[PDB]
RNA sequence: UUAGGCGGCCACAGCGGUGGGGUUGCCUCCCGUACCCAUCCCGAACACGGAAGAUAAGCCCACCAGCGUUCCAGGGAGUACUGGAGUGCGCGAGCCUCUGGGAAAUCCGGUUCGCCGCCACC
RNA sequence: AGUGCAAGAGCAAAAGAUGACUUGACAGUGUUCUUCCCAACGAGGAACGCUGACGCGAAAGCGUGGUCUAGCGAACCAAUU
RNA sequence: CCUGUCAAACUCCAAACUUACAGACGCUGUUUGACGCGGGGAUUCCGGUGCGCGGGGU
């Protein structure tokens, strides 16, 4: 890369598809995951809080409780386990 | 169905685009309400260096107020076919336009539920002219 | 509608009668709306709450079911719009229902309007509901005096059908009462 | 059911591929494995495929080789028709290999090494460069066609 | 320079003029040949020049070619002759070269090339059953000046 | 749902068009400014009060595919591209066989003029 | 279109325009990610919490600066609270 | 309307393939203790080649 930024090469994945521009629907931003639940983390591009590091993107985290309203996911990157700050607006049920 | 279609008028804006008024006082005592200042947009070489900023003034006249004044203010200009909006509105002159349309426009103007009015329901030049024809004075 | 690449707004907001930005901010509370609507003769009053294929209504009221505990009066007033609310929040109570948040809609957040008139009957109905008490109007005009001191510039009757001449905000207190009262079959 | 015979050495095979031969049980050239086709199964198969030599065996010329080449699961003992008796579910070798073809159960379920370790083919193969349909040796072959490899190398 | 630095596909499509400059004109004086207000179906015989490999061809080759085949043309037929010719493709590529050694190496915009894939047809010229060998004399003389070897078909044409 | 409120999916729902529907019912347009509230000017809008009129708008109902979109069949195409293998071909750029996958444009004929959830209601 | 400035990305009853009001560009302390993929490493950065105090709004709620990714600095010493 | 061409910093489309998690089969671990954790000792931080995909350069 020319620069490490965080948004770095992150054209394609953060970006919407023409027809599903504009603001989300309300409802996956305030949906209630359990403990436990495994969860698949996307950036919605449309919502700009509650993102998490672009690099995590694709992954299937379990929600092991939550910090105010954002979730706490954990994940296991290569090797190491990591948490994940992340909001219901970036997270899909597994299944 | 032929008075839920008969025309009506909307509003009448009389408005006087000057530059830089004073002209408040002839606008506010012609129509009888209170007038309002205009302001431009994008700097100009014609000595306009402050956007916002007041150039004229109009004023919008609904219901009687409005009748009122065309009643005095249409026995002073020749109406001509091409002095004719699409729409079904005219614009003669001081500017004083009327805007024309049918019963059912509140359906585009109000908040909730708002819906554009179908072109049939659109008024038309030749419908314009013809209402206010009827109602004293001639066309062309 | 032009193209492929085109974008179509989401139907509710096609139809201009959900604004999705005021939702989101309304569903964050966690707690049900007090969906506040009201049309030209009536006004409704709906304790909905979030579900998985769309929102759940847990208990409702219309000014037309109004009538049902003895109405004669109009449908699309103040006294109306209170009395709905109060209906609204009992039916609410009764259904398990404790606490809302009042989701106005489309409506302005005018001070005394029927909106906050419908709110303060479901918070007396026993209902906490976040609220402003100097937003919403004088108890008086709740009553409905403000049409009875109208009346009062009579010459002509301002109601068509003989409900009366003078009019009564007496009978918004007997139906408040009336609803109050520990039995009434809701 | 098919019969897997590795053909081409491990040295620059590359790994993901040399492990699931080894995880077919297979470890050394010339090795035999009997597979049951399942969809999990022909995945693997499929990746094997230019290292290996396989197909479907006949009734005779599976019990031929199990005779002369398949192993107990420790020790030199004969897998004979008494040895099958004594040891599996079975009477005789025949048994065995049908319910084996008609994939019923398993080399390791009756006590056996999952592994027929085969002598080189007599007479030598059609060649590891070329797959079957080019006159190589290499891929999938006819019933007749494996029999003819598997009773070469018994 | 010789084609050879050139001829092969061994780089990245360089086409964005938004981020290229100083590229030098195309000396193809024209694409159009002949007649170009009759149409092409108004004639009986449609022949093809044909590339057998895929490759570039700079803009000088094009316009070496393209000269060398309709000037004779215009020698058998006249300069207004019943026929009508036609370059279809058009220098895309830019070319660089590295003229310090191979320290900072990305070369200068010298020129401009057309990719062909094998296969395609570089010219396509229309005329009559009797002008028929004329062209295929014409294309003779066009594949001579770049770097494949070239078919001459017949797309529309049983007389003979 | 003989016309309602809140929604989910967010064009299969868009664009455009045709036909039908409303005595104390519904939604509207509608009528009207004493009040609560309102316009940098307009009871236009917002807000409030109310029914003399209307079904022409909207809305609800039925239907049309011309445009856009969704999906399906056949054609293009097992083509383009491609993961694995080769002492297969080519001076070479590159190509081919075997094995496992497999488009896009476009043609043609169908589909699509929303589906579903909750509450209320002759 | 606009949104201070590269480029890419986000935004329409707004993240843009206007108007009015306001000083959350607040104090304290953390969780997590980033810096440094994997995998140890500082300053710096961001997302997300809690405590305190506030602004706005009818209220849900929004405000831990500018829609997102650049605008930054150790020990020693001095000044300052 | 028609007709002729393109894109590393274009995309209405769109693979093969790579990748997160889980189940199954396989293989493997529970006297050969896997997975994981804690501690001692390093060497190493001039690489090269083939093939595939590259970027620069005749
Ligand atoms: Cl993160
Ligand atoms: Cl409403
Ligand atoms: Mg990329
Ligand atoms: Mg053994
Ligand atoms: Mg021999
Ligand atoms: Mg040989
Ligand atoms: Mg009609
Ligand atoms: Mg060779
Ligand atoms: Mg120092
Ligand atoms: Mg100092
Ligand atoms: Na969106
Ligand atoms: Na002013
Ligand atoms: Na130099
Ligand atoms: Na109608
Ligand atoms: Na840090
Ligand atoms: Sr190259
Ligand atoms: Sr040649
Ligand atoms: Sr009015
Ligand atoms: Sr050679
Ligand atoms: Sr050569
Ligand atoms: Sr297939
Ligand atoms: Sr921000
Ligand atoms: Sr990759």
């Amino acid at each position: 890369p020319s620069s490490n930024g965080p948004l770095e090469g992150t054209r394609g994945k953060l970006k919407n598809k023409p027809r599903d521009r504009g603001t989300s629907p309300p409802q996956r931003a305030v949906e209630e995951f359990d403990d436990g639940e495994k969860v698949h983390l996307k950036i919605d591009p449309s919502v700009p809080n509650g993102r998490f590091h672009p690099r995590f993107d694709g992954q299937t985290g379990t929600v092991e409780g939550k910090q105010g309203d954002a979730y706490k996911v954990d994940i296991v990157d290569g090797g190491k386990e990591k948490t994940i700050i992340v909001t219901a607006a970036h997270l899909r049920r597994q299944e | 169905f032929h008075e839920m279609r008969e025309p009506r008028i909307e509003k009448v804006v009389v408005h006087m685009g000057i530059g830089h008024a004073n002209a408040e006082d002839i606008l506010g005592e012609i129509t009888g309400q209170m007038p309002v200042r205009t302001k431009a947009k994008r700097t100009v070489g014609e000595f306009d260096i402050r956007e916002g900023d007041p150039i004229g003034a109009k004023v919008t006249l609904r219901d009687e107020m409005a009748e009122e004044f065309l009643q005095t203010a249409l026995p002073l200009a020749e109406l001509a076919t091409s002095q004719f909006d699409d729409t079904g509105n005219f614009s003669f002159g001081l500017d004083v336009t009327v805007n024309l349309v049918r019963p059912g426009y509140r359906v585009a103007k109000r908040d909730k539920a708002s819906r554009s009015i179908p072109t049939k329901h659109r008024l038309n030049p030749a419908d314009a002219v013809a209402f206010i024809e009827s109602t004293y004075d001639v066309e062309v | 509608a032009t193209g492929p690449r085109y974008k179509v707004p989401m139907r509710r907001r096609r139809e201009a009668r959900t604004d999705y930005h005021q939702r989101l901010r309304l569903l964050k509370s966690g707690k049900p709306r007090l969906v506040a609507r009201k049309s030209n003769k009536h006004v409704r009053a709906q304790l909905v709450t979030l579900g998985p294929n769309g929102d759940d209504t847990l208990a409702s009221a219309h000014s037309s079911d109004l009538a049902e505990y003895g109405w004669e009066a109009p449908t699309g007033n103040m006294p109306s719009a209170y009395l709905t609310g109060l209906l609204a929040g009992l039916r609410a109570q009764e259904a398990g229902v404790e606490e809302a948040v009042l989701d106005i809609g489309l409506n302005s957040p005018t001070p005394g309007s029927k909106v906050f008139a419908i709110q303060e009957g479901a918070i007396d109905a026993g209902l906490d509901i976040p609220h402003n008490d100097d937003v919403l109007a004088d108890w008086q005009r709740t009553r409905g005096a403000h049409i009875a001191e109208y009346d009062e510039q009579l010459e002509e009757p301002l109601y068509s059908g003989d409900f009366d001449a003078a009019d009564l905000p007496e009978h918004f207190d007997e139906l408040r009462e009336t609803l109050l009262d520990g039995d009434i079959e809701l | 059911m098919h019969a897997l015979v590795q053909l081409r050495g491990e040295v620059n095979m590359h790994t993901d591929i040399q492990d699931t031969l080894e995880m077919l049980n297979i470890h050394h050239v010339n090795h035999c494995t009997l597979v049951p086709e399942t969809d999990a199964y022909r995945g693997m198969v499929a990746k094997v495929n230019d290292f290996v030599a396989f197909g479907e065996p006949s009734q005779e010329t599976l019990e031929t080789v199990l005779a002369t080449r398949a192993e107990p699961l420790e020790g030199d003992a004969d897998v004979d028709d008494e040895w099958v008796a004594e040891h599996t579910d079975y009477d005789d070798i025949s048994g065995l290999a049908f319910a084996l073809l008609s994939e019923e159960t398993t080399l390791r379920e009756q006590g056996l090494s999952p592994t027929l370790r085969l002598h080189p083919p007599r007479g030598g193969h059609d060649g590891v460069k070329h797959p079957v349909k080019e006159g190589g040796q290499l891929g999938k072959h006819d019933t007749e066609g494996i029999d003819d490899l598997l009773e070469a190398m018994r | 320079k010789p084609a050879s630095m050139y001829r092969d596909i061994d780089k990245p499509a360089y086409t964005r003029r938004e981020y290229i400059t100083g590229i030098p004109g195309s000396k193809i004086a024209q694409h159009k040949m002949g007649r170009k207000q009759k149409d092409a179906d108004d004639y009986p015989v449609q022949i093809s020049l044909i590339v057998e490999e895929t490759v570039q061809l700079r803009h000088g080759s094009l316009e070496a070619s393209r000269l060398s085949a309709n000037r004779h043309l215009i020698k058998e037929l006249g300069e207004e002759g019943d026929y009508k010719m036609t370059l279809r493709k058009f220098p895309h590529q830019v070319l660089r070269e590295n003229k310090d050694g191979m320290r900072a190496a990305f070369g200068k915009i010298v020129g401009t090339a057309a990719r062909v894939q094998a296969g395609e047809q570089l010219f396509t010229a229309y005329c009559n059953v009797e002008d028929a060998e004329h062209v295929k004399e014409a294309f003779r003389r066009a594949y001579n000046k770049i770097t494949p070897s070239c078919r001459i078909k017949v797309e529309r044409g049983e007389e003979l």
